[PDB]
RNA sequence: GUUAAUUCCGAUAACGAACGAGACUCUGGCAUGCUAACUAGUUACGCGACCCCGGUCGGCGUAACUUCUUAGAGGGACAAGUGGCGUUCAGCCACCCGAGAUUGAGCAAUAACAGGUCUGUGAUGCCCUUAGAUGUCCGGGGCUGCACGCGCGCUACACUGACUGGCUCAGCGUGUGCCUACCCUACGCCGGCAGGCGCGGGUAACCCGUUGAACCCCAUUCGUGAUGGGGAUCGGGGAUUGCAAUUAUUCCCCAUGAACGAGGAAUUCCCAGUAAGUGCGGGUCAUAAGCUUGCGUUGAUUAAGUCCCUGCCCUUUGUACACA
């Protein structure tokens, strides 16, 4: 009946990933495909981290659809990593009690701050007289 | 059932290449066996049936997004142009090879030319792609 | 170096001298009070003045100020 | 009926004052008006040398010109649009009135 | 010359020529009454154990 | 920054004039200086030690 | 497994740190072990926040060196994972315990410096960093111009450093620095 | 005493001041809150396609809204709260709450160099020339010449690598001209490619374009051999730009296959999204990036100190130096 639509964004350096939680069965997919095929495959358990920490009981009633744009591979992986966890925390804050939300927030914070708080580090601007931001060109004496 | 997005694509393109091996009526050109696929590539491919594998990849790219013409196919098949003593850049692929792939997929009904330019994928091609997606799913189960 | 300048400190002393009754211990209250009573152009200078007002009020609650 | 005003300006608060004045004019003349739609601004970037000749340390200027473009869709006839846009315009804002 | 462990209880100051050696007061965890001062390379915080190959040496305090 | 052409050579003139602040903005800029903190004088109030009323209407 | 964490297929527990001097600066037990050695960052902000970084992540970060390999962290995660596989298939123990024993053995307890050189005992964090640098340098020297792969070389260097049979380049440089410091003191 | 600071506290023959620093502007974050939107969408429905009620669609259309899109007003961070150090002042460290508890750039004082620029100017003094011209126009050559040394950079010396296929993600940006003759290009055929032929779109959140960039990921081929590393040199041919490419303008194909096995004395740059790897836009551009300027991806080692060297800023000391 009532639509329990929760839209929560997650941000890396440039990649943005908006997760969407509803009432449904225990399926999680990103850009129309589930988590089992997101290359590179070395960061598969990194994607499975909220499921491994919280169990399948919390994710059984929540279905998550994520739209992603920007960044690179590791940027999008860590963007959906942060976004599905923040979306589950916002869903359990809005539609069920705040105690389980606080317990899940404690479980996420005791693992990693990256799962909830986004990293404010972005690319420093390149300056004149150098190939990079801090590095200068090779000064030639004599 | 399932879709191709639930299917691992790396063996899926080989499965559709095996499906084109089973079909065998794509009407391959004469200059397939000796041509180099790009201005930035160096050698001929190690595989003798690279045309069927690239037609498989063309089919699943046109399934993921339609209206992709020859410029978009050279964009998806571009790569590093190793200029030797000069630094490398991005270089698009050959136009005529993807042109012959689209002519084969227009010959046997897997794609169709769409309005406002480009190639879309026909429901017969969608039927065959979901059938072989179920085949790869039953293989990996 | 988070050291307040003389344009912060003398103006804060003038504010506390003229408006000792209005100001208090809470930063977010006396910040808005200093915003109301004083014409401060920028928010960063306003925050520096409000912080030095809070610190001088702590000094007043501790003892006499020269 | 659907007349499109395009407001292009270099200064920011003057353009905001002009589009707010057009909003207040549409509200006083009682017509259906859309919100002031912002476009992504454009930064004209020129990077030249500071030194007129070639002999100096490698220093570089960054001349920026930021331009801004808002748009307002009006549901009103042409005479109302001309009467509103004739009144209270300032030189920083260029107005482009499209009838269609 | 046996090997003895010693816990840092107080860092004194930067020593060495280029400023690369921390002057460190160490309390021995074997004999808790005896304590010495030695120069230590590396980042040293209060409350960690060094594995001294000999306890008989002592750095000169400046 | 201006030039002048004398007989012997060419001289440059640089005139820099700081405009004073005004509330109107005709003789100078409208915005005050970032260092000038304008603090107004408090009005002379007399604290009442006796509670009274001002009932009206 | 929500309670206990599994590093891939490896257990966080049953890891005995022998040296009590290297107990706090080896971040491997019960809080700092994760599923992958990959992470986000931020460990180089504070002075001793580098001690809170886990040692597998520190080896993963110190492996990528020498120009062509800088910024391939997924690739050196693959290297460290296959190296742990080869360590298990040769020794038959916990690869994490083998790496902790390799750090404890390959870490030099003293060094010499300019105060003519005088010998001083080093910090335990500096000792961990020196061990991570030396075993990586030995593994890269063994893998350079060789049929033997980088995973096999890193596995052989960690196993030789855990054994202490004086066949590893890290153990050899550790004994060389310890002998020089024993001489000039 | 303190600070990045002549920044403050405090003393005081000084008082009252001024530039600079700081303050300021822009940029980066954080606001599930305000204003916004058919040149961005979101989620719901109505269809359509496919698979065995459900899943996908950048396939179509519309229903509220702005989380993702953009840009405006605001706000937010101040050593404010705590525990210590400190004349209990100026201030310093750590911690809780928290997106930040030093983000980066611009601007930048007095006095000077006999620093560079007359080859930026119809800015210009003086000198030279001014018709067989140092004025101006045209053709060709040169600025590319090669026993030699130096400098800024690129390619690499490989197995953590190369080749061949498959997967897969970006952001700064730019785009049809006063003279001006020169734009970005979608799509369909011809050709292996460089490219050519026709209809279109775009004066720009409309079109190129969801900018399907590389590094990387996955799977074969290679086996420590100057090797499938590396592509210098050179021959033959085929295209585009321009009136004109020869001293090959550039690009494409085949073939030729050198040194180089991690580099001596010496030296450059740097500490957080930093160095480095990596590619993409702008300038030069008719043809054009081994340069420069910006942007994006992957992304570390070590350091929270010092005057040892190189130098700088205050105080004292000595001077036979003051073009010091
Ligand atoms: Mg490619
Ligand atoms: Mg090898
Ligand atoms: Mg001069
Ligand atoms: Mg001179
Ligand atoms: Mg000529
Ligand atoms: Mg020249
Ligand atoms: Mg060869
Ligand atoms: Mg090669
Ligand atoms: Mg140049
Ligand atoms: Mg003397």
């Amino acid at each position: 009946g009532p639509l329990q639509s929760v839209q929560v964004f997650g941000r890396k350096k440039t990649a943005t990933a908006v997760a969407h939680c509803k009432r449904g069965n225990g399926l999680i997919k990103v850009n129309g495909r589930p988590l089992e095929m997101i290359e590179p495959r070395t960061l598969q358990y990194k994607l499975l981290e909220p499921v491994l920490l919280l169990g399948k009981e919390r994710f059984a009633g929540v279905d998550i659809r994520v739209r992603v744009k920007g960044g690179g591979h590791v940027a999008q992986i860590y963007a959906i990593r942060q976004s599905i966890s923040k979306a589950l925390v916002a869903y359990y804050q809005k539609y069920v009690d705040e105690a389980s939300k606080k317990e899940i927030k404690d479980i996420l914070i005791q693992y990693d701050r990256t799962l909830l708080v986004a990293d404010p580090r972005r690319c420093e601007s390149k300056k004149f007289g150098g190939p990079g931001a801090r590095a200068r060109y090779q000064k030639s004496y004599r | 059932g399932v879709t191709v997005k639930d299917v691992n694509q790396q063996e899926f393109v080989r499965a559709l290449a095996a499906f084109l091996k089973k079909s065998g009526k794509l009407k391959v050109p004469e200059w397939v066996d000796t041509v180099k696929l790009a201005k930035h590539k160096e050698l001929a491919p190690y595989d003798e049936n690279w045309f069927y594998t690239r037609a498989a990849s063309t089919a699943r790219h046109l399934y993921l997004r339609g209206g992709a013409g020859v410029g978009s196919m050279t964009k998806i098949y571009g790569g590093r142009q190793r200029n030797g003593v000069m630094p490398s850049h991005f270089s698009r692929g050959s136009k005529s090879v993807a042109r012959r792939v689209l002519q084969a997929l227009e010959g046997l009904k897997m794609v169709e030319k769409d309005q406002d330019g480009g190639r879309k994928l026909t429901p017969q091609g969608q039927r065959d792609l979901d059938r072989i997606a179920g085949q790869v799913a039953a293989a990996k189960k | 170096g988070r050291v307040r300048t003389k344009t912060v400190k003398k103006a804060a002393r003038v504010i506390i001298e003229k408006y000792y009754t209005r100001l208090g211990n809470d930063f977010h209250t006396n910040k808005r009070v200093c915003e109301e009573i004083a014409i401060i152009p920028s928010k960063k200078l306003r925050n520096k003045i409000a912080g030095y007002v809070t610190h001088l009020m702590k000094r007043i609650q501790r003892g006499p100020v020269r | 009926h659907r007349i499109r005003i395009t407001l292009t300006s270099r200064n920011v608060k003057s353009l905001e004052k002009v589009c707010a004045d057009l909003i207040r004019g549409a509200k006083e003349k009682n017509l259906k008006v859309k919100g002031p739609v912002r476009m992504p601004t454009k930064t004209l970037r020129i990077t030249t040398r500071k030194t007129p000749c070639g002999e100096g340390s490698k220093t570089w200027d960054r001349f920026q010109m930021r331009i801004h473009k808002r748009l307002i869709d009006l549901h009103s006839p042409s005479e109302i649009v001309k009467q509103i846009t004739s009144i209270s315009i300032e030189p920083g804002v260029e107005v482009e009135v499209t009838i269609a | 010359q046996p090997i003895k462990l010693a816990r840092v209880t107080k860092v004194l100051g930067r020593t060495g020529s280029q400023g690369q050696c921390t002057q460190v007061r160490v309390e021995f965890m074997d004999d808790t009454s005896r304590s010495i001062i030695r120069n230590v390379k590396g980042p040293v915080r209060e409350g960690d154990v060094l594995t001294l190959l000999e306890s008989e040496r002592e750095a000169r305090r400046l | 920054v201006r030039h002048v052409l004398l007989r012997q050579g060419v001289l440059g003139i640089k005139v820099k004039i700081m405009l004073p602040w005004d509330p109107s903005g005709k003789i100078g800029p409208k915005k005050p200086l970032p260092d000038h903190v304008s603090i107004v004088e408090p009005k002379d109030e007399i604290l009442p030690t006796t509670p009274i009323s001002e009932q009206k209407g | 497994t929500p309670d206990i964490k599994l590093f891939g297929k490896w257990s966080t527990d049953d890891v005995q740190i022998n040296d009590i001097s290297l107990q706090d600066y080896i971040a491997v037990k019960e809080k700092y072990a994760k599923y992958l050695p990959h992470s986000a960052g931020r460990y180089a902000a504070k002075r001793f926040r580098k001690a809170q970084c886990p040692i597998v992540e520190r080896l993963t970060n110190s492996m990528m060196m020498h120009g062509r390999n800088n910024g391939k962290k997924l690739m050196t995660v693959r290297i460290v994972k296959h190296a742990f596989e080869i360590i298990h298939l040769l020794t038959g123990e916990n690869p994490l315990q083998v790496l902790v024993n390799a750090i404890i053995n390959s870490g030099p307890r003293e060094d010499s410096t300019r105060i003519r050189r005088q010998a001083v005992d080093v910090s335990p964090l500096r000792r961990v960093n020196q061990a991570i640098w030396l075993l990586c340098t030995g593994a890269r020297e063994a893998a350079f111009r060789n049929i033997k792969t980088i995973a096999e070389c890193l596995a052989d260097e960690l196993i030789n450093a855990a054994k202490g049979s004086s066949n590893s380049y890290a153990i050899k440089k550790k004994d060389e620095l310890e002998r020089v410091a024993k001489s000039n003191r």
